[PDB]
């Protein structure tokens, strides 16, 4: 939605485009459009959902 | 200077003016041509007229 996805090596996150401050991946600051195969240089990670444990109670 | 990929800095560059991200990344080869293209029609301008 705003800033950046990075990688420390083993895990992605989300980051601001000015300061580093690695946020996990999530349906909250993350938008989807479309499927994988349009995108040159797509990447295969896990985007956690918050309202799923939330329900899971 | 930070390095940036170039399909990423224009991304952000699309977000710049109110166009969405996905609008480059799902268009990107459409742009790439037509940057090209414009580049190609600056050197025939050029070439052709004084
Ligand atoms: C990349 O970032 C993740 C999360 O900050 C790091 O994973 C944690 O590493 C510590 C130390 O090994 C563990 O105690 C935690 O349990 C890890 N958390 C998870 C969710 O796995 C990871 O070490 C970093 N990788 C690199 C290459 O720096
Ligand atoms: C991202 O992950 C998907 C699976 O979640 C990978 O898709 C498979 O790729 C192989 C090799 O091309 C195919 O034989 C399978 O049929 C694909 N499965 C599905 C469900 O599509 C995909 O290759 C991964 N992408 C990257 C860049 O690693
Ligand atoms: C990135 O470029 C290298 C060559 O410089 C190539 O091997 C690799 O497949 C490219 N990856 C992507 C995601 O385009």
């Amino acid at each position: 939605r705003e800033g950046v996805f990075v990688s420390n090596g083993t895990h992605w996150f989300v980051t601001q485009r000015n300061f580093y401050e690695p946020q996990i991946i999530t349906t909250d600051n993350t938008f989807v459009s479309g499927n994988c195969d349009v995108v040159i240089g797509i990447v295969n990670n896990t985007v956690y959902d918050p309202l799923q444990p939330e329900l899971d109670s | 200077a930070l390095q940036i990929p170039f399909a990423m800095q224009m991304a952000y560059r699309f977000n710049g003016i109110g166009v969405t991200q996905n609008v480059l990344y799902e268009n990107q080869k459409l742009i790439a041509n037509q940057f090209n293209s414009a580049i190609g029609k600056i050197q025939d301008s050029l070439s052709s007229t004084a």
